[PDB]
């Protein structure tokens, strides 16, 4: 709301005004008058009122009050609106200002874009926290001085970073569709005060720089180069940097699409006076006991359960309840798990201590504690987790944790029937109002800390020392390398990768496979594996993120993985990793680590990176398992991002202001019509300071789209009870028309959009492995972004239509089509339509997504045919139901098949359907072959807390969509055999007489 | 007696299923549990045997040649359920001795018969078919309940530092009581000699005002804190509802699994367990 308890403040309401010579002078007001204007009129009345005398100037007084975050707010912009204060009370108070008036506006700055008030930190009496937040700045430091390690031009490649590729190589069927490995590309320039648009149609190679075309556009040839630079028509997308054209994402999909590449020329100069060169500055907060080392303690690790304040269970239902422990290293236990005796739920009191088969200098760096209460119900009996709890065994400067401890504990996720929850956040919940449990760990006269690397070579060396590598191992080496992630290795398998842990360093990538060979509950093999690591060669980025999930815990392992992505991930993939990278921060034992820090640093040399990695952070600010880590990664982003931090506030601003305008109307006109809900919106939106707000700011789902003036005209409500809001805004580029004239975008506030971000983002990747490989097999990945608690925003896809809306007779469809391209491009649109629809067919199929229908399906007006609204996905309905059988979620009716057979009446036999086949054939065995990608991308979403991601059985569906047990012709078979199943024997098999 | 049954009609043998199905029998079991498995068509060997030992799924591949099996050469058991039946009663220390277990658990895939007997295929099809609609039933029961305990949550939230919201502002309202008892003690003597009672009086209505809205504020976070008191016990009262329900859904789901793997052998059409679906 905009004042407590309530949505939207009256036209007029009073305030009391709290002047500082004791006064309370109350103010008849409006919602969008702003503070200068109350002000004014309030020392007017202030002469009315005793004791005047003692007031100075209002130039001498500032505003103050308290906030909906309990926040103690100085209001220096006083032409801000009083309907955007904040006000938790219509109350101002009227001091004197004093202190760092520059520290305290950027602090209310952040604190807006975070969605917590900075101060809030300050009283954060944990030294992890204290810490974390003075060493990070020394990471920002680093940042903006490599933005100005070669100035102007480092500024420039800051905010308008080169969109490109990873590679320039073209794909054989990419580069074919140049003429003669040759571009036709249009460029323009502004003219005179009138500036209209005027072509200078180029036909230039593909391999060329901006230099090269920036040099032909004028039909002293390195004369005038450096004095202009290329822009795309339509966006805020800038080609700053010496990239062949073709590496650019916007001329590749043009080559791709067969439209016709439209660039800007603009002066150099020009550009980089536009850009701000924004500072940075350090913010405010810029025993001789001998300690023991761990290994010096000759004791097996034993932990003490005193007492829980309290359970919620109803003690007419439950028998007893207990407390569950275990000691585990990431996801697998270390030793057995150990349960407390049973008690009654009336008084949850053990004290009782804990034996583990562990001797304590074996216990790994990476080891937890991991607890629950548990709850029990012939002997048969049930067993429940009330609530759990995970401990780091060693704090985030190596010591050993000892003596009591309190620990609050945490709701058991929906749908999760694990007594333990090793994959959940370590440390206690902050709310305080929830079940408590006391432990004991021993204390051992001092302070215990993990041997330093040094030590630990020591003992490697000590270790090992109290052969032709055969041609039989050398394949086997081979065959092991080439399971999946989740292939479990055997215990023969475990010995021999050990064996010959040293041979492995000739074949790097198996490096997760000999990880899991590792015991690592001993001290002797942890040491000896820390060396390996220590010299291993690096791997490639998709695979060294494999050792980024929740099954290596261990620093070194996941040091050596952030190393292989500093060397050898571009923007490009990390982009395109994001979601994952951003996730997996969430099973770092700590604050501080070498991916937060390298993430920072991307993200604060890379506007569009830092772009979305606000946003992923501040989705999940509601979230408080991850609220005081990604609160504290935000306050060092927004610190040090520069003048983003300005535009990134506007979108805040926006997003906040069609939250509350959706609250309203999803509680306070529930039964309102349609009708009058939208008249309610339009006058709404129609108030200035709506428009100030919805006006003007860079589109979430893309910074390089402006958005300009909402077409309020054409904006609508939508059928769902959600009511999401359909926007229009006027692309306001003065090139806008040849790129687009209006952005529409669905803002949906009610429905949870990560699945559908998350399927989104794996059919783009789907889509670039079969383009890698010279299957266009075009599919459709349009704009989803979660931007908080089931709030997030979907772009529009222009002229497309679902597939009910053609049919309201099987071939309708191909009739319609037909028309829509009736000529010599009937055939690139029959063809178009048959690409997508394999595509589309073994995307769903291998994920496993909500069963299409006629709604679900859409196709546009060039024939391409894509999904929508994927919602659930690995067959998330395997819960209410109890079958094993894998789902084909997209079935081609005679529909589809008249469509892709031309017309023909025997659809499902002819040279087009078994032309389609095969294109279905190709990608499916394509993906297999990358499912380690897909496996692993998946095993980092684990902690997301999305119900379709918990556990590793959830990820074990595309493991048999995929076929990985067996082999690739099995795999092709299963395909098949999956397909005529469900299209009824419709689908030809090899079993065709021809 | 034992060895010369065959490997088919052994209670540990379930062929072809997969290693994520032997992952949900052996979770949380004691140490020995066991059961055998076909191995991935894609790897060499026969079969893998899947054992508990400190809490982890120990995999452990058996071989084939030339009519025998094994963990490694040279193979030396006549058969699988030889070997099986070997290590029933010798520690498997003698294969591995960083493995000290004996085969102490198998995991019957005639286990199904001893919560159910019942025989004819339609009297298990029917009786699935209701505590699959009693488990459904108890399955949405349990998301309702879910999502009042997230929307309490939240509100809870929102009270709790609408509280520290109005602290604040209390807070604030008695510095502007000091602000306004400092600024007068000197301000009103002087008014006090020479008796002009005439301002005293509007000073007072004032300073009245200002002890009045103090009052009623405190009155409003007075109510609030009766309302969190309200809500956070509807909040507890509710996790105790679900954790009634827990117990009874988990068992539901286990005994209709239960009854769907018995009804997967006799391999029932899939089309009917559909409709009985």
């Amino acid at each position: 709301g905009e004042l407590w308890g309530i949505h939207l403040m009256p036209p007029r309401i009073l305030v009391e005004c709290l002047l500082p010579n004791g006064m309370i002078v109350t103010l008849e007001c409006l919602r969008e008058a702003t503070l200068i204007t109350i002000k004014h009129e309030l020392f007017k009345e202030a002469r009315k009122y005793p004791l005047h005398q003692l007031l100075q100037d209002e130039s001498s007084y500032i505003f103050v009050s308290v906030t909906q975050e309990a926040e103690r707010e100085e209001f220096f912009d006083e032409t801000r609106r009083l309907c955007d204060l904040r006000l938790f009370q219509p109350f101002l108070k009227v001091i004197e200002p004093v202190g760092n008036r520059e520290e305290k506006i950027l602090n209310r700055e952040i604190g807006f874009a975070i969605g917590m008030p900075v101060c809030e930190f300050d009283m954060v009496k944990d030294p992890e926290v204290q810490d974390f937040r003075r060493n990070i700045l020394n990471v920002c430091k680093e940042a903006v001085d490599l933005r100005d390690l070669n100035s102007p031009h480092s500024r420039a490649m800051y905010v308008y970073p080169p969109n490109v590729e990873s590679s320039p190589e073209l794909p054989k069927h990419i580069y074919n569709k140049l003429d003669k490995g040759q571009i036709i590309v249009v460029i323009w320039v502004i003219v005179s005060p009138n500036n209209d648009k005027q072509k200078y149609t180029l036909k230039i190679n593909h391999d060329c720089v901006p230099e090269q075309v920036i040099a032909e556009a004028i039909r002293c040839v390195l004369e005038y180069q450096g004095k202009y630079i290329l822009k795309v028509c339509g966006c805020d997308e800038y080609f700053l940097e010496k990239y062949p054209l073709s590496q650019y994402k916007y001329i590749r999909s043009c080559i791709m699409l067969g439209r016709m590449p439209n660039l800007m020329l603009m002066a150099k100069e020009s550009l980089y006076s536009q850009l701000p060169m924004d500072c940075f500055t350090m913010p405010s907060y810029s025993g001789e006991t001998s300690t023991k080392s761990l290994w010096v303690i000759n004791s097996a690790l034993r932990i003490k359960i005193l007492c829980a304040t309290y359970v919620n269970v109803n003690i007419r239902d439950i028998d007893k309840i207990y407390v569950r422990t275990g000691i585990y290293h990431g996801g697998e236990p270390l030793c057995d798990n150990v349960n407390t005796q049973r008690v009654p739920c009336s008084n949850p009191r053990w004290n009782e201590w804990l034996n583990y088969d562990i001797y304590i200098p074996d216990l790994p760096r990476a080891a937890r504690l991991c607890l629950s209460i548990c709850s029990v119900k012939g002997a048969k009996e049930e067993h429940c987790p009330l609530a759990w709890g995970n401990i780091n065994l060693f704090d985030y400067t190596d010591t050993l944790v000892s003596g009591k401890m309190a620990l609050n504990l945490w709701p058991v996720p929906h749908g999760l029937e694990d007594l333990l929850n090793p994959i959940g956040v370590t440390g206690s919940n902050p709310n305080k109002e929830t079940p408590c449990l006391e432990l004991e760990f021993d204390w051992f006269s001092s302070v215990v800390k993990f041997p330093d690397m040094s030590v630990i070579e020591e003992h490697a060396n000590w270790s090992v020392s109290r052969n032709e590598l055969r041609e039989n191992d050398k394949e086997q080496l081979k065959a092991i390398s080439t399971r999946d992630p989740l292939s479990e290795i055997t215990e023969q398998e475990k010995d021999f990768l050990w064996s010959h842990r040293h041979y492995c360093v000739t074949i790097p990538e198996i490096l997760p496979k000999l990880l899991l060979s590792v015991k690592w509950n001993s001290r002797d093999e942890v040491a000896q594996m820390y060396c390996l690591v220590k010299d291993w060669p690096p791997i490639k980025p998709e695979q060294a993120m494999e050792l980024l999930d929740c099954n290596y815990p261990d620093p070194m392992v996941r040091g050596f993985a952030v190393r292989c992505l500093e060397k050898y991930l571009t923007d490009d993939k990390l982009s395109q990793y994001l979601i994952q990278l951003v996730q997996v921060l969430k099973y770092e034992q700590y604050l501080d680590n070498l991916l937060v820090r390298f993430l920072l640093k991307k993200a604060l040399t890379n506007q569009r990176i830092g772009h979305f990695f606000f946003w992923h952070l501040k989705s999940e600010m509601h979230n408080k398992t991850v609220s005081q880590r990604f609160g504290l990664l935000l306050e060092s982003y927004c610190r040090a991002c520069g003048m983003y931090l300005k535009h990134l506030n506007r979108q805040v601003e926006a997003m906040e202001k069609l939250i509350n305008l959706t609250d309203i109307l999803k509680q306070e006109k529930k039964d309102e019509t349609q009708k009058v809900q939208m008249k309610f919106l339009v006058e709404q939106m129609r108030r200035p300071d709506f428009m100030d707000a919805l006006q003007g700011f860079l589109s979430p789902l893309n910074p390089a789209h402006q958005l300009g003036n909402l077409r309020l005209e054409e904006c609508r409500i939508m059928s769902s009870a959600k009511r999401p809001l359909w926007l229009n805004w006027e692309n306001p580029d003065i090139m806008s028309e040849l790129l687009f004239q209006n952005n529409e975008i669905i803002f949906k506030n009610g429905d949870d959009l990560r699945q559908d971000m998350l399927t989104l983002q794996i059919i783009r990747i789907m889509e670039n492995i079969w383009q890698n490989q010279g299957l266009d097999l075009r599919m459709l990945p349009y704009g989803c972004l979660s931007i908080g608690d089931c709030v997030g925003l979907i772009e529009v896809v222009r002229n497309s239509h679902t597939i009910m809306q053609i049919q309201c007779n099987s071939h309708t469809l191909h009739q319609w089509l037909k028309d829509k391209n009736k000529g010599e491009i009937y055939d690139a649109a029959i063809d178009l339509f048959t690409r997508s629809c394999a595509g589309y067919c073994v995307a769903t199929f291998i994920l496993g997504i909500g069963d299409r229908h006629n709604s679900n399906i859409m196709v546009k007006d060039d024939g391409q045919l894509f999904h929508i609204d994927f919602g659930h996905f690995l067959d998330h309905k395997k819960k209410k139901f109890g079958y094993k059988r894998e789902r084909v979620p997209f079935v081609l009716t005679q529909d589809f098949l008249i469509v892709i057979s031309k017309g023909a009446q025997e659809c499902t036999k002819t040279r087009e359907f078994e032309r389609f086949q095969e294109m279905c054939y190709k990608a499916y065995l394509a993906i297999r072959q990358h499912a380690n990608l897909f496996i692993n991308l998946f095993s980092m979403m684990l902690g997301s807390g999305m119900p379709e991601l918990q556990s590793f059985d959830d990820i074990a569906y595309i493991r048999k969509t995929l076929a990985l047990d067996k082999t690739e012709q099995e795999a092709l078979e299963y395909f098949m055999k999956q397909m005529n199943d469900a299209h009824h024997g419709g689908w030809t098999t090899k079993m065709d007489w021809i | 007696m034992n060895n010369n049954m065959s490997l088919q009609d052994a209670e540990w043998y379930w062929g072809d299923i997969s290693r994520e199905e032997v992952n949900e029998k052996l979770r949380d079991t004691a140490d020995g549990t066991f059961l055998v498995r076909d191995a991935s068509t894609k790897m060499h060997g026969d079969y893998t045997l899947t054992l508990r030992k400190g809490g982890n799924n120990k995999l452990i591949k058996i071989f084939h040649r030339d009519g025998k099996y094994g963990f490694s050469d040279p193979l030396t058991f006549s058969s699988v359920v030889e070997l099986i039946n070997h290590y029933r009663n010798e520690s498997l220390a003698q294969y591995n001795p960083k493995l000290d277990v004996k085969l102490l658990y198998p995991v019957s895939k005639y286990q199904q018969d001893q919560v159910v007997k019942e025989d004819n295929i339609e009297a298990v099809g029917k009786k699935l078919h209701e505590y699959n609609t009693q488990f459904q039933e108890k399955s949405r029961e349990y998301d309702r309940l879910y999502e009042e305990y997230t929307r309490t949550s939240q509100e809870i939230q929102m009270k709790r530092t609408a509280i520290e919201a109005f602290n604040e502002t209390i807070k604030i309202f008695e510095e502007q009581c000091q602000t306004q008892e400092r600024y007068s003690k000197e301000y009103i003597e002087k008014f006090k000699r020479e008796g002009n009672e005439k301002e005293i009086q509007r000073i007072m209505h004032n300073y009245d005002k200002l002890k009045s809205r103090i009052s009623e504020i405190i009155d409003s976070r007075r109510r609030l804190e009766e309302d969190l008191k309200k809500q956070a016990a509807e909040y507890r009262e509710i996790d105790k509802r679900m954790n009634s329900i827990k117990p009874d859904l988990i068992q539901l789901r286990k005994t209709r699994d239960q009854y769907l793997m018995w009804l997967t052998q006799k391999g029932v059409r899939q089309k009917k367990l559909n409709e009985w679906l």
